[PDB]
Order: structure tokens, then sequence, then C-alpha cells
RNA sequence: UCCUUGUUUUGCGCAAGGUGAGAUUUUGGGCAACAGCAGGUCUGUGAUGCUCCUCAAUGUUCUGGGCGACACGCGCACUACAAUGUCAGUGAGAACAAGAAAAACGACUCUUGUCGGACCUACUUGAUCAAAAGAGUGGGAAAACCCCGGAAUCACGUAGACCCACUUGGGACCGAGUAUUGCAAUUAUUGGUCGCGCAACGAGGAAUGUCUCGUAGGCGCAGCUCAUCAAACUGUGCCGAUUACGUCC
RNA sequence: ACUCAACACGGGGAACUUUACCAGAUCCGGACAGGGUGAGGAUUGACAGAUUGAGUGUUCUUUCUCGAUCCCCUGAAUGGUGG
């Protein structure tokens, strides 16, 4: 229906917000959820996820308990599971989180941003950016840009292909931005616009 | 006020608590199936009284509250009771 | 009306569908399916 | 205007210094130095090791 | 692509015609590099530095009432209605359109775990006597909603009426009555009666706007906002040209 | 907000609400008791009377209903459509 859909986006955008300020620094990719008939699996997509389930096990049944006295749903009806994401540098918002530490615990922006990168085009990456504008100084609104092997924002195809994440830190005199991009090896649409081969 | 009272309850056997944040009353839990009565305005205050003190840790999300209750929380808690417990989050799993 | 994502009640309420997403504006507010191609 | 003068050595906060111990001298400060900087270090300044450094706070 | 075997020194290509639904960035949109601006936004935010308001608080209030809308007839920006004979002005009848909107309250009743009321439209009473407007039955979560789709632009000589006038062309002021909406109306209501029209204005100085095709222009409907009102904004459809297809002033 | 990248723009068709602003009253949100008042407290709730636009229970009197959370002093604080 009509209704269907945009409650379904609804419930996605709360449950995303939530996870996605309240566990952090564990490489949260983010969630995806699906239903089983009268359940719904909503698995976690994490780097780590001995956090997501927590070694009292109470952060999973919390993050459960919550969902449920909001929604009115019941045991059951409502479960929650972790999963393992290889490879922190193919998850966007993941090395968001770990730069984001970086920056909070005091280092050089340089060095920092330098670190994702080697991580990222290890493990085989297309390119990636890192643009981390806000203050360095003062008196400016400085802006400085990391970019690394090639990425395209022609299209709308681009879109699917690079994930991004956008975050803040938080420190003394004011805000500072942070911003992660990171074009993939491997296409979500199985589609390329350049070259033509030619099978011999 | 004796409306307190169904709140310092409310904390015991019902694991994490969640509220909205209103001017206006409307009853908090749903999940814990006591049906108190009682206007959201008080919950919170109680809810923040004990977050200064440490005992209690929050987490926002929108609009909504929703606090959880630490290892510290769950001491304090069955002392103000008097009642022993086998630890609010741990007895529900 | 009155919004229920702010408490502001000013700078716009979209009640459109049965949504609000214009008290926090949809474009960084986003993930609800949305997208625009045309 | 003629007369102003003096107006920011008037407001101004006075502690009126603060009492600390006697120094070394002659050959002992030059000793204490010596210690400080070019001993019990990886460096010596230089400015690879900087000889006064400050806490932070504020920031602008 | 072919062809003109033209233009093409060979190339990159160009023009006309042809096949053809369709002749080149196929067509219309959407996305978009780098360098930036002391552009706007701290009344979007749980996005924030500091330092102001922090209790005769100014913060805050389902609190009451008022403002943002005022009127020397003052300037500007944007909109809409006209001065009519190329809907033309009051009357009648015919044929005929497309996206899109809609529903669900812990409120009642229902049971061993729970159903119908805030959406529309149909039909009939609303004329042994108006409009506005009352109420009952009936279906829908929409390709179901009664033909899923209709009345404006248009057509019409039915031998309609007016007829070159500031009128019978236009409305804006102004008074009286009533019903509808709402937590509350103080022309809020306005799809309504019926006064004033013989109040403006006759295509409107200088100046200036933007579009080459199903476009411009003309016309109507729905969505949007939401006690209630659309000359606004957004989208769909209908009627549908003149000139140019060039240059760089 | 003010040549353009102002001016049917701030999805801004605002009457009470929205509300910055004005005319007045109120709350604790001032939480946090570490330094004090338990019973009978500065109190929670309250008919009448009064207060005042507001029989409104804020307030004050009467008398009743009272948890001792509300209340007293500092520090601390949070909230804001303020720049």
């Amino acid at each position: 229906k009509k209704r269907m859909i945009i409650r379904d986006g609804v419930f996605y955008a709360e449950l995303f917000e939530f996870l996605k300020r309240e566990l952090a620094d564990d490489g949260f990719a983010g969630v995806e959820h699906r239903v089983t008939s009268t359940r719904t699996e909503i698995v976690i997509r994490a780097t780590k996820t001995r956090e997501v389930l927590g070694e009292k096990g109470r952060r999973i049944r919390e993050l459960t308990a919550c969902l449920q006295q909001r929604f009115h749903y019941k045991e059951g009806k409502l479960q929650l599971f972790a999963e393992r994401v290889e490879v922190r540098g193919l998850s966007a918002m993941a090395q968001a989180e770990s730069l984001r530490f970086k920056l909070l615990s005091n280092l050089q922006v340089r060095r920092a941003a330098m670190g994702i990168i080697r991580h990222v085009m290890e493990s085989g990456a297309k390119g990636c950016e890192v643009t981390v504008g806000g203050k360095i100084k003062g008196q400016r609104a400085k802006s400085m840009t990391f970019r690394d092997g090639y990425m395209i924002k022609s299209g709308t195809a681009h879109k699917n292909f690079v994930d991004v994440a956008t975050r803040h830190c938080h420190l003394r005199a004011g805000t500072l931005g942070v911003k992660v991009k990171i074009m993939l090896p491997k296409s979500m649409q199985n589609e390329e616009e350049i070259l033509p081969d030619v099978i011999t | 006020k004796r409306s307190r009272d169904d709140v310092y309850r409310f904390f015991f056997t019902e694991g994490v608590i969640s509220c909205k944040k209103d001017p206006l009353g409307t009853w908090t839990g749903s999940l814990g199936g006591k049906t108190f009565t009682v206007p959201s305005i008080q919950v919170m205050q109680l809810m923040r009284s004990m977050k200064s003190r440490g005992l209690i840790k929050e987490q926002f999300a929108w609009r909504h509250f929703y606090w959880f209750l630490n290892d510290e929380g769950v001491e304090y808690l069955r002392k103000y009771l008097f009642l022993p417990h086998d630890a609010v989050p741990n007895t529900h799993k | 009306r009155h919004c229920v994502i702010c408490s502001n009640q000013k700078a716009v309420i979209r009640k459109y569908e049965l949504n609000v997403c214009r008290q926090c504006f949809r474009e960084n507010a986003a993930n609800i399916g949305f997208s625009k191609l045309r | 205007s003629l007369a102003r003068a003096g107006k920011v050595k008037n407001q101004t906060p006075k502690v009126a210094k603060q009492e600390k111990k006697k120094q070394p001298r002659g050959r002992a400060f030059k000793r204490l130095k010596y210690t400080q900087r070019y001993l019990a270090k990886t460096l010596k300044p230089g400015e690879k090791l900087h000889m006064n450094k400050q806490p932070p706070g504020k920031a602008g």
C-alpha cells in the first residue's frame, strides 16, 4: 500500500539513527531488516560483533527492549542478530568512526587521514576521499582535501557504488567536520559505464 | 507526590526504561505491563535526578529518551527497595 | 497543527501522506526510501 | 584627550607576587640548566626539545 | 547506417534527400569537476563555540487578549480583473479530459488474545415552492470510489437576447439577512441571497520582461498549506499559432 | 534577506494556538540536599470568603486533605524563536 512503504521508511529511520549515535566506534556499517512472517530478523552490521552482543549479554537485550517498549513489539516477533563485516575499509561509516576517534584524541589531521587512506587503498579500493572541513585555525573555517585513486560523481549510477558518511567531531573552540566517501572496487549494480572489453 | 512511588517501582524488573519528551502527560511504559498512570514530566524528573548522581545512563534519539540502568544503578535501586536481586538486566534473559 | 519530531511547531510542518520530515528537513534526514532520478 | 592616562594599570588585578625559595647561584645555577635541558633526555635543544612548555586551555 | 556517388586534398566530418515511429549530445529531464564568495542560514535539528536571558523568568505555559494584516491615499516588487464583437454580454442545449488525494485515535464493543466511527463518492428526501444548508440508506485502503472520470477553452443557428456603449462591458466600495466551520471569531466563515455600479478603466508616456513547436499564448482541474479561506506554489490535461532557424552589432 | 545569487522569498494562505514582540499572571524546568526544618514545617491537595481579567486554589483568611519528594541557604543547574 501507500502507507506500508512510508511506515517502513519511518521504522528504518528511527532504528538506524538510534544505533548510529549510541552504538559507535564498533565499525558500525548500518543495519538491514527483513521479515520471516510475524518476526523480523533485524541484523546489525558491525566490524566488531562482540560489543553488539555484550560479554555480559546486556547490550543485545537492551536494544531489543528499547524497540519493544516503543513500538509495542514482543519476543518472538522481534529479534536482533550480529553480522561480521570483514574489511572495515569497504564500509564508509566504519572508517568515519575510527577517523573521528583519532581526531577527538587530538592527533594530527594529516597523520589521521593517512591512516584511513592506507587502510582503504590496501584492500584494493578504486579510490577514496577524505574531506575534512572545519577548524584547524582560528579564524579560517579552512578546508583540507585529500584525494586518492579515482572517483566518479557522474550520472546517478555513482551513488550506488560510492557509499558516504558525514560525521562531526566536537572539540574546543567548536565543531570540526569530517566526511569520508570511498569508491568500492565491487559494483552494487554490476554495471560499468566505461571500458568496452573485447573477449578474445 | 505519591505519584513518584509508582515510578520508583517502574525501574525494577523492566530492564531498560523508555520515555517520550513532552510537556504534557502520557504513560511512559508499555513493555512492563504494570500500567501505572503517571504524567511523562514527573517520570523525566526522577530519571534526571539520579542521572546526575551517575546511577543511570542516558541515551537519546530524535525526541525520545531511553534510559539504561547501569551496574551502579542496579546496586542503588536494590538498596532503596531493600529487596536484593540477581541484577535487573541479567534476570530477564 | 503540531509536530512530533520537533516541538517547534514553526519552520513548517509536513502532514502530507501521514509523515513529518520538514521540521527536520528530508534532504538531511533521508532513508525513508525516496530517491530523485528525475 | 590630554588626561585619561594610566587607564589600564588602575583596573588590573595585583597578585603582588608569590613567595619562592632561593635559587642556586654561581656554578650551581649553570649546573641546574645543563642537567634539565641537555641530560635525562633523548634530545638537546635545538628547537627539538622545548625548554618551556605550557599546558593547554582555551582556543579561539 | 545507406544514399545523393554532392561537400570530403586522406582524415575528423558537413549538407540535402531516403528508409523509417523517430534524424542527432534520439527527444525532455536529473546528476556533475577544480578553484572559490568573508553570499544566505545560529527562528530546521539532540549541529555547535561564548555569553546573554536563568525565577516581580523576559526562559516556559492546549492560559486569556493583542501584533505581524495599521492607511497622509506615498514609492517599489510580484499577482490577478478589465476596458468586449478575434465567448462578445446576461440564455439554452450538445459532444467530450489526466495525473493525484483518501483510513484511523488505547476510543467504545469484541476474548483466553480484540471490531466499527474523524477520508471520499454514490443514491434518495432537500419543490405543493429559493439559495446557503439539514438527514438516512450504500460502497471503498482505490484498475472497487459507480461506468473511474463531464460540463472551461470549444461546439450552436436552436432562426436566443444585447449591440458600438463606460452599457445590458467590468467590478471595488457599501448596508441589511442567514446558514456553514471551529478550542475561540471581532464581514475569519462566503460555494449565498441583493443593494450601490450612472466607482474605476476604453488596450494605455519614458522604460522593460521571455519564449523558435506541440512551444508561446489561451483555458480548466487536482495536489500542496490545514478550525476555516489560494489571485500563491507544485503536477496533469485540453485548445494551440505568427516570425526566425541568422548574426554578434 | 536588499544589483544579479532581495522583494506571492524564509513550503511564511500568520487572528486564540503557532510567537519571536506587547499587555498581565504562572512554573521549577532551581534537577542535584553536601550546610537546615520529619510527626505538628516553609508543604501536596482543598469548599466558602478574599485575591484578580480569570471561583482560578496561584495566592491570603477559614477549615479541612498531607506523601515529609514539594521547602529553607549556598554552590550547582538546565532551558531558550537571544546576539
